[PDB]
């Protein structure tokens, strides 16, 4: 996971 | 840093209105918090088996705004009002923000505006953005008078860019109304769906350049083929709350402050 | 049984030609035999019950029945839909339009008389399990735009789900193919429609239809002076059982559908 | 629960 928008 | 743009690059029409942001407060807080959260083992363990488990029949965007995880933030009140050149008690009647995602990049333009208006594909994203008894509006219905259109982050994960800045200018108030907008760079745009699978857009929006700095010289040549020129622009952290493995994630926003000309 | 069976002395005259019995045949005995073996798993449907309760809030119970793949449903066997339709096993043409298709196993019944299969559903998760089945999703008010007409417009168990189902009959008409096309169209009946919304709250639909009466063969009656309204006249309709998987309580559970088959007029 | 067509 990561970043919300990418 | 986050913040510096190599002024020298930049073409003479953005040198003449680029605004200087920094890590001011209110970007503080934001990280600080994301520090905090991704602290709460208990929250942070939760959030991985509820995404994980649904990653194949939610979106990312759709999981984050089911366990209203994965906030992200754009500017601090104080870097907005210096972008729109305003007073911190300065007001109007309508903004609009189009996929406004859960909210909180939302909620830090609210106190300048009487009424709110948003637009969501995500339908928990919805929930979040009718929790702060915002007024939602379907895709194709708020195209039918807005005093501030906000448009963040939303431009590479949409289908019809080009029509979306053209139907903004549309709705826009024109004596004084301005428009905000942002940006990841480097430009990569994609429609995601469910599964981490994604659709490519239909229209095609012309970001020449490998580079922040040259790829915003290209957007002059675009917001004019809808309808705007930039007031003001500056550099912002794009950022996001962390998880279990990292305390925040970061991208590189340019953000623009626009008058219809 | 007591599904099938409906007083044809109390249909009118129109719908007393109209009229093909259907049965409890081996298509629909496969389905219970799975809902019943699925209520068995108890694993399964205390957590289908876990999480249906955790999120009851954010989502609505179709997206989140869609979440888990739970709750599908079956309104006709591949024997009774081409019992109704009158068609052979092997019979096939061009496109087929499902409007507000579900989790798609219903769909799924008359897909391969079609070789291409499009759908529209408002359920975010509903759509992603009709993506899984290979089907085409459209807009919701996407599918009349198309620039081509479709020979099946299915449109089973949505007129009491929908905010605007007169403008959705009409709108099926002018998308249909005018010749050979027909609409396969299902109602639950007591007729008593609501819009879903999320959290169990539910608005009223903004346009009425006058399906009214105090039994099926009344409420029935009711709708060939409605599809005539719509430029569709009733070319065949049956009584079927709407079924639903179960969950810890009930093996399954059984609403009281209409089928009808409509021709343009 | 219930039905899934809804209540
Ligand atoms: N065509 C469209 N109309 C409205 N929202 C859309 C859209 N296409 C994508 N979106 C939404 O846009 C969001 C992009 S992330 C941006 C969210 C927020 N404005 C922010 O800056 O953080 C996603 O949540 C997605 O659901
Ligand atoms: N206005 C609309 N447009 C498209 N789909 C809609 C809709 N209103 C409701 N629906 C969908 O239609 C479904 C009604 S329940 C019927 C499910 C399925 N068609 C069946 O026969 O078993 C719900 O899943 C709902 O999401």
């Amino acid at each position: 996971q990561g970043h919300a928008h990418g | 840093q986050w913040y510096v743009c190599n002024r020298e690059k930049l073409c003479e029409s953005l040198q003449a209105v680029f605004v200087q942001s920094y890590l001011d407060q209110g970007t503080q807080i934001f990280l600080n918090n994301s520090i905090e959260k991704s602290g709460w083992a208990a929250i942070q363990a939760y959030h991985s088996a509820v995404s994980s488990a649904f990653s194949l029949a939610m979106s990312r965007t759709s999981i984050n705004g089911l366990l209203g995880r994965g906030s992200m933030f754009v500017f601090s009140p104080d870097q907005f009002q210096r972008l729109l050149k305003i007073n911190p008690d300065w007001k109007t009647h309508r903004l609009l923000d189009l996929g406004a995602g859960d909210g909180e990049v939302t909620k830090i333009m609210s106190p300048h505006f009487e009424e709110i208006y948003a637009t969501e594909l995500s339908e928990t994203m919805i929930w979040q953005l009718q929790k702060k008894k915002y007024r939602v509006l379907g895709i194709n219905e708020w195209q039918n008078q807005y005093d501030v259109i906000s448009c963040l982050n939303l431009l590479d994960r949409c289908d019809q860019p080009l029509t979306l800045l053209k139907d903004i200018r549309s709705v826009l108030e024109p004596t004084r109304g301005r428009v905000i907008l942002a940006l990841v760079l480097p430009f990569h745009p994609y429609v995601e769906n469910v599964g981490g699978k994604w659709e490519k857009p239909s229209e095609i929006l012309e970001i020449k350049g490998q580079n922040w700095e040259e790829q915003v010289n290209s957007l002059p040549e675009v917001f004019r083929k809808a309808g705007f020129v930039i007031e003001a622009f500056t550099r912002l952290p794009y950022l996001c709350e962390g998880d279990m493995y990292n305390d925040y994630y970061v991208l590189d926003d340019a953000v623009f402050v626009l008058k219809p000309v």
